[PDB]
């Protein structure tokens, strides 16, 4: 009676405030933390994780949707208003009787006849760089500056057009992002191979490696003493002090190894021997490999260990032997970068060439996360176009012929379901709206001129989102996601049923 | 205070403008009266609206006396006036906060008022005079949008033949015009179609026995303030009369019968109960005298009027006609119908079209309406403040900005964005020399005024555009308000 | 949004007056509780408690300009707040921020491209000390009163024009001391770096030396005790004594039976030592500091050239010059009769030293005082009728965004703004580009700036428009957040 009117406020208020995001014409918006850090962004998922929502039910309803797009691609903030304008175009009829079954068995209905559209409307048009550049696009005005779009967009579909020669789905981790402070945030490339984060304290060991050997195996020039004998220096001294040596002839056992290995494979001083620790080692340990050719480093974090398994190859332990050289794996070049005071390992041209990173030199925190997370959702965009190996027109365009085709098969069902329908063909009328009402021309002039065209067009028609006159999405180059549409349509279904059926709230 | 005073003045100003902003146009928007009784009223004019409406700033009050002013010596463009006023009063304050002086301003206001007026009289269209086609075309274009489409057929050729009933030849070529001495006659009763035209003067009172000498066909009237009585015993009055041998004496008082016969003994026929409304036309039209001092009393005192006079009882009531009067100057037109709700709107048109006729006399021009005259002096006024120099030119080119209000509030009570409708209208109005094109009130679409066939009058335009320029010059010369509260 | 650009309008304003010459200095108290007056408005800013996000933006800007090219900072802060004044003004028109945002990018383009197009460059080169300074004189003019402006640009220019070598300077080379006392006419320059000491055991002649660095600064049974501290006292001084040692700095104070030990050994004592001048000892000679006395070593000590007593300014100085480069360090004495002005000065070299690097890749000089400004200004309302559509409001209004800075530079001279700004644009079609605003006279008039030698870099100018559109354009672009 009175909760079903407290959520339909709670998920207008909701829609109000991601409106003004649809669109790569939106506005970004700003979180502010409690310590004093400041975050600008504009991708709905962020947006709702991070939010500091007050009204619970807007909760529960920003909890569902980031959910259930975590997975899909993205089309969040279009989940959000279709949402509340279903919600708000059920209580329209709800507040003149309407009991909310027959509202929800006329969403279902017109999920059902949308479906069927959409399967009859999906564009299956084949693989090429160029429908994948526009894809890209697509997906990258709508998070990020529109010069810095066009940029990224080259970078991420040749990065994607690389890792698809396997020919099945794979990303994630064969696609890394890594991050760093430059001033210029011009550069910005592909980086085929890997790049460590960090190097090592080394005078001159090998700079530009070339070929080399990976082994890897958490070198222990730095190996565990007996440090921990009681507590810390106690009366007993002569324990953490003297018992703690005896455990560097363990360092120079592991250097004599090493040295072994060295010049069993390798056959000579040259060929780097490539090793990376996860804890610290010995500077003068360091520099005695290092005249002797062998390329030591040490404190790096796991997943790039990893990463190098997968990559080049190498078992990982901090106290080793002289192991088998079947882990070892062999790279093209092992160049070392530096920039200013921070050292780049640039691990290339290795074998399993499907291990690539970008390359993003933001000037300030905020603008590289900003950065990440559009390169992130324009690879999931990219992924998903080429997985389902079909796409859909986009600046609206399905959203009105979906009315369309909901409007005239509304006669077709029996009993009141024709409200539910009706109103469910008149909340997909909310993205085209939003679309206008964000370039800054008028709601009902826009939607009534793309309506009007797509009547005697039949082809899918959409919103010229600089001059407001409609246009053909296939010409120009606008494409959506067929599954990005498909998980839109069941998640809003699903969670605008949800709240609707509910009637009482309670304490609990 | 200071400038305080100033910017409370343009503030009410402003407040003032606003109200009555959105009700110009032939879309104008409706208004709610709400008296402390509960009565509701539906109000279209902006005239009304400031007439009812009670306002305490003796700014607002001035302001409204002015528009009135106008209101009854032009007719028309009350609220055009009242915004344009108001709009730029309010563009006045980003000045006034520049701690620069109000002198400045007015001059610059000045300047940019003398620029408006030229660049009027050099985009204004000519139409012709005494030719009923451009004279039906300006009753097409403004007589029109008005309650008269339906009785457009009987008013416009009443305005053609009325055009040539008030003319006064004092200086130059029939360029004065009197406006009360036209003879309205609105009776209602027949059809309107009955309505027509009379050279003379057409009085409602009559004598209640006419069985004397009424007419004559050489009507020498004699105007006296005098009362008729019996006799002397005043018939020393008409002795004196007699001297001079006039036909017909103009009085106003009774006339008994016995008095009847002693005026109709000297032959002269007198009327009683009349108006000065009546009399001052009566004398207008057939150049009488008044006089009845004895010794100013000389052969000066008969002035020849008529030539034919009639007496017609239509319609059981005492009519009297005065035709081919002496001086065709105050004339009768004839008014017919059923109610007064409408003629007197249709008239009133009639003799706004009249004031139109009489300026085309003096300047037969015509400026583009629909916005069309406003941005045209806009880009003229623009366009000249890049030559000139100085402090001044910041309110030389305000002024022009400013007075762009009526096509925005054009598009504004028409449903289409007046932003883009705007920046479109100046694109199409620069670079285009030879166009000056408008805004069409009904479907807010940008239009070419020569072909949806708009024109106003140039007079009306001139005099709105130097009454409001007049109106915020005073208003920025007042320093203080204070004599009391 | 209003709620913003409000934000960044009163931080605007609450360092406009600071800009130019004639800048109204401020009173300024730090957490700690200390009285400075200073016009720097960067200076300013740090002591600002800048809790609003969206000013934020414009700060980080500044800091940004500041971080690259040294100077313009006020100038940032002063056109971004012209410009989300007039984007408000739009905004209340009824525009929509993505039109204003789009029309300001389009005026940025078109003002990178006229800027380069009114450049009257430098002379010959960074020689020629008179011209070179001649050059320098308008940065430390303005940050700094006009007076000593003369005599400010030799002892800048002076130090810098020491090592012109392959094109490349540092700004950190150029190190700045303080020396109490007398007038800023007593300043000098001098070569190498320079702060207080105790002892007078020193040695003039000196080959590459040594450097000791102190992170931590310093009845029988008496007379045992006694005996046994001054045993411990000796065999530490000699530990530190050892290998060769001849120079020791420590941050405490002297001891008798320390200085003493010291002489002994024909060794002074180095006391006196600031919280910053070990980091820049350690960079400047590559040395260590050594927390006690016990860990003395040769391989962890970094190494001088020259060590002696200069009694330039009325006091005893020591002096560490000639390092690897032999003549990269070049430090500037400055004289003065308190430490408040001392700080004033030293921004100023700063601010003309950066100026002087920025130069070094750029020989490009710009009309300052206004010229410019209103220049960009003119050609850019200009070009704004060409373009007709939704932008044409937001290029005039960046137009008048540029037209703000003289109107600044005036206002805060005590000359009536709207005047100089009506005749400067009036004079500015035929007494072209080279015409500025005049500060000597207090009625409004002008006058030309190349004749005047009035003139700034055309990068720091390039590089403080495009910050601070791009400030004005990011925060546009945000509609709001819970505060
Ligand atoms: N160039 C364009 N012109 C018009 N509409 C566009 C354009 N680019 C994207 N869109 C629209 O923006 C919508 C996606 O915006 P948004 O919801 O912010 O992305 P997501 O939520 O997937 O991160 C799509 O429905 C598409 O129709
Ligand atoms: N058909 C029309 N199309 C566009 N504008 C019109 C039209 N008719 C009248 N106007 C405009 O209306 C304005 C005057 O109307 P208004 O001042 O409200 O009437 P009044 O003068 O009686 O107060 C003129 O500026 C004219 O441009
Ligand atoms: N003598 C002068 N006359 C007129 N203008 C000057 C004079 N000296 C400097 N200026 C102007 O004042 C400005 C001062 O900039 P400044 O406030 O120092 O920036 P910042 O503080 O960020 O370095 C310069 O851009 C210059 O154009």
């Amino acid at each position: 009676q009175a909760a079903l009117a407290v959520n339909i406020s709670a998920a207008r208020g909701l829609q109000d405030v991601l409106r003004t995001n649809l669109g790569p014409k939106g506005t970004m918006k700003m979180l502010v933390s409690g310590a004093g850090d400041i975050k600008l962004t504009k991708d709905g998922n962020v947006l709702l994780h991070e939010m500091q929502i007050q009204h619970p039910t807007a909760s529960l309803i920003a909890k569902v949707a980031t959910a259930q797009d975590d997975i899909t691609g993205d089309g969040t903030t279009s989940n959000v208003l279709i949402i509340g304008e279903l919600l708000k175009q059920a209580d329209l009829y709800i507040s003149e009787g309407l009991h909310p079954r027959i509202i929800t068995e006329g969403f279902e209905a017109a999920k059902e006849k949308a479906l069927q559209f959409l399967e009859e409307v999906k564009v299956s048009r084949e693989m090429d760089r160029e429908t994948l550049i526009d894809v890209a696009r697509t997906s990258l005005r709508t998070k990020v500056h529109a010069e810095l779009a066009d940029v990224l967009t080259e970078a991420v579909v040749d990065s994607i057009l690389a890792i698809k020669k396997q020919d099945e789905p794979i990303d994630l981790f064969m696609i890394e992002i890594m991050e760093m402070k430059h001033k210029s945030e011009t550069d910005t490339s592909l980086i085929r191979g890997l790049v460590l984060d960090h190097g090592a304290r080394h005078p001159d060991m090998k700079k530009r490696v070339e070929d080399a050997y990976i082994l890897t195996c958490n070198v222990s020039l730095e190996y565990e003493k007996t440090e921990v004998n009681s507590g810390f220096f106690y009366k007993s001294a002569e324990e953490r002090e003297k018992l703690v040596k005896a455990e560097r002839k363990f360092i120079e056992d592991r250097v004599k190894k090493i040295i072994e290995l060295k010049r069993k494979v390798c056959g000579d001083s040259d060929k780097g021997f490539v090793v990376i620790n996860q804890k610290g080692i010995d500077p003068f340990s360091l520099d005695a490999l290092s005249k002797e050719g062998i390329v030591a480093l040490r404190r790096a974090k796991r997943r790039n260990m990893e990463r190098l398994t997968l990559a080049c190859g190498g078992v990982a332990l901090n106290s080793f032997d002289d192991l088998s050289p079947d882990c070892l794996g062999h790279a093209g070049l092992v160049y070392e970068y530096t920039l200013g005071e921070e050292k780049f390992t640039f691990i290339e041209k290795c074998n399993n060439p499907r291990s690539v990173t970008l390359l993003i030199k933001g000037p300030n925190k905020h603008t590289l996360t900003q950065i990440k997370d559009a390169v992130r959702d324009g690879l999931r965009a990219v992924k998903n176009a080429i997985d389902d190996g079909c796409v859909v027109p986009g600046a609206g365009a399905v959203e009105v012929a979906m009315a369309e085709a909901l409007i005239k098969h509304k006669p077709s069902v029996k009993g009141r379901a024709q409200l539910g329908v009706q109103a469910f063909a008149d909340a997909l009328l909310i993205i085209p709206k939003v679309l206008a009402q964000n370039s800054g021309f008028d709601l009902q002039e826009t939607l009534v001129k793309i309506q009007a065209e797509h009547s005697e067009s039949g082809q899918l028609v959409g919103v010229d989102l600089n001059t407001g006159e409609p246009m053909v999405a296939a010409e120009v180059g606008v494409w959506d996601n067929y599954c990005v549409k498909k998980q839109l349509l069941h998640s809003c279904t699903v969670i605008a049923t949800n709240i609707l059926l509910v009637d009482e709230i309670m304490r609990a | 205070s200071g400038r305080k005073v100033q910017s409370g003045n343009i503030n009410a100003a402003k407040t003032i403008a606003d109200i009555i902003r959105t009700c110009l146009g032939p879309k104008s928007m409706m208004k709610m009266l709400l008296d402390p009784m509960g009565g509701i009223v539906m109000t279209n004019d902006g005239n009304a609206i400031l007439r009812e409406i009670q306002v305490q700033h003796p700014a607002a009050k001035s302001m409204i006396e002015i528009s009135r002013t106008q209101d009854e010596e032009v007719g028309d463009g009350t609220t055009s006036v009242i915004i344009l006023a108001g709009e730029m009063l309010s563009v006045a304050e980003h000045f006034l906060e520049q701690q620069m002086h109000p002198t400045v301003v007015i001059s610059a206001y000045r300047k940019a008022l003398d620029d408006m007026i030229s660049t009027l009289k050099k985009i204004s269209i000519p139409v012709d005079i005494s030719d009923s086609d451009m004279m039906l075309n300006i009753i097409n274009s403004s007589i029109t949008t008005k309650a008269i489409s339906r009785w457009s057929s009987l008013a416009c050729n009443i305005a053609l033949d009325a055009v040539k009933m008030v003319q006064f030849e004092e200086n130059g070529r029939k360029e004065i015009d009197i406006k009360k001495y036209a003879r309205v006659e609105k009776i209602p009763g027949g059809i309107i179609e009955d309505s027509c035209v009379l050279r003379g003067v057409m009085i409602n009172k009559d004598v209640t026995h006419p069985r004397m000498r009424r007419y004559i066909k050489n009507p020498r009237i004699v105007l006296l303030d005098s009362s008729l009585e019996y006799k002397k015993g005043i018939q020393q009055l008409c002795e004196d009369i007699i001297q001079l041998k006039p036909d017909v004496v103009i009085t106003e008082k009774g006339i008994s019968d016995l008095a009847q016969h002693y005026l109709m003994r000297a032959n002269i026929t007198a009327i009683r109960r009349v108006r000065k409304t009546d009399n001052n036309r009566i004398a207008r039209a057939c150049g009488a005298r008044i006089v009845s001092r004895p010794e100013e009393l000389r052969e000066d005192d008969v002035g020849t009027g008529a030539g034919l006079l009639e007496i017609k009882k239509i319609g059981d009531e005492y009519f009297t006609f005065i035709t081919d009067c002496k001086d065709p100057k105050a004339c009768t037109i004839l008014l017919r119908g059923a109610s007064k709700e409408i003629l007197s709107e249709v008239e009133r048109n009639l003799q706004d079209a009249m004031q139109v006729c009489r300026n085309v006399l003096l300047d037969p021009q015509l400026v583009p309406g629909g916005g069309a005259s406003e941005m045209a002096v806009a880009h003229a006024l623009t366009e000249k403040s890049k030559a000139m120099t100085g402090v001044e030119q910041w309110p030389y080119r305000a002024v022009a900005q400013a007075l762009e209000v009526i096509p925005r509030t054009l598009i504004q009570n028409c449903g289409a964005s007046t932003i883009r409708l705007l920046t479109s209208l100046r694109a199409k109005h620069t670079q285009e020399n030879c166009e000056t094109w408008g805004v069409n009130g009904e479907t807010g679409t940008l239009v070419d005024m020569k072909e949806l066939g708009i024109w106003e009058p140039l007079a009306v335009k001139l005099q709105t555009y130097k009454t409001a320029v007049e109106t915020a010059v005073l208003l920025l010369r007042i320093d203080d308000i204070v004599s009391g509260h | 949004v209003y709620r913003n650009i409000q934000a960044c309008k009163e931080l605007a304003q609450t360092t406009r007056t600071a800009y130019g010459p004639n800048g109204m200095n401020k009173m300024v108290i730090n957490h700690l509780e200390k009285l400075f007056v200073t016009n720097d408005a960067a200076t300013i800013l740090r002591e600002l408690e800048v809790q609003h996000p969206a000013a934020k933006m414009i700060v980080m800007a500044s800091h940004m300009q500041e971080q690259e090219v040294g100077d313009g900072t006020n100038f940032v802060l002063v056109f971004a707040g012209a410009l989300l004044e007039l984007a408000e003004e739009l905004l209340r028109i009824g525009l929509s921020v993505s039109e204003v945002i789009e029309g300001y990018e389009i005026a940025c383009r078109k003002a990178h491209e006229i800027l380069p197009n009114l450049v009257c460059c430098s002379a010959k080169n960074l020689r020629d000390i008179d011209e070179v300074s001649s050059l320098l004189r308008t940065s430390i003019m303005s940050k700094q009163y006009g007076n000593e402006v003369f005599l400010a640009k030799l002892i800048a220019q002076a130090c810098v024009s020491i090592f012109p070598d392959s094109g490349h300077f540092n700004v950190d080379n150029i190190r700045v001391c303080k020396i109490l006392g007398s007038g800023i006419s007593s300043s000098s320059v001098l070569h190498g770096m320079v702060f207080k000491k105790e002892t007078e055991g020193d040695v003039t002649s000196v080959k590459d030396a040594k450097i000791a660095v102190y992170s931590c600064p310093f009845a029988e049974e008496l007379m045992n005790f006694s005996k046994g501290e001054e045993n411990l006292m000796d065999a530490q001084v000699k530990a530190i004594a050892d290998t060769g040692a001849n120079v020791v700095v420590t941050g405490g104070k002297v001891a008798d039976m320390a200085l003493h030990y010291a002489n002994k050994y024909n060794i002074m004592l180095v006391r006196l030592n600031s919280k910053w001048d070990l980091r820049r000892l350690c960079k400047t000679v590559g040395a260590t500091a050594l927390p006690r006395l016990t860990p003395p070593v040769l391989e962890e000590m970094g190494h001088c050239d020259s060590v002696y007593l200069s009694e330039v300014g009325d006091t005893q100085v020591v002096v560490f010059k000639h390092e690897k480069e032999d003549g990269a360090i070049s430090t500037i004495v400055l004289r003065g009769s308190t430490d408040n002005l001392m700080d004033d000065i030293e921004r100023a070299v700063d601010d003309g030293v950066n100026t002087f690097k920025v130069l070094t890749r750029d020989k490009r000089l710009v009309p300052g005082g206004g010229a410019t400004e209103i220049e960009l200004a003119k050609q850019i309302t200009s070009y704004g009728e060409t373009c007709p559509g939704l932008e044409q409001y937001a290029i005039k209004k960046f137009a008048e965004a540029f037209e703000a800075i003289p109107r600044a530079l005036a206002e805060n001279s005590g000359v009536k703004a709207n005047e100089v700004i009506s005749k400067l644009y009036a004079v500015h079609q035929e007494g072209n580009k080279n015409v500025g605003l005049d500060i000597e006279a207090e009625v409004p008039a002008v006058k030309d700036m190349l004749e005047a030698g009035i003139l700034d870099t055309y990068l720091g100018k390039y590089w403080a428009i495009k910050l601070a559109t791009n400030a004005a354009v990011t925060v546009l672009r945000v509609d709001q957040i819970i505060m």
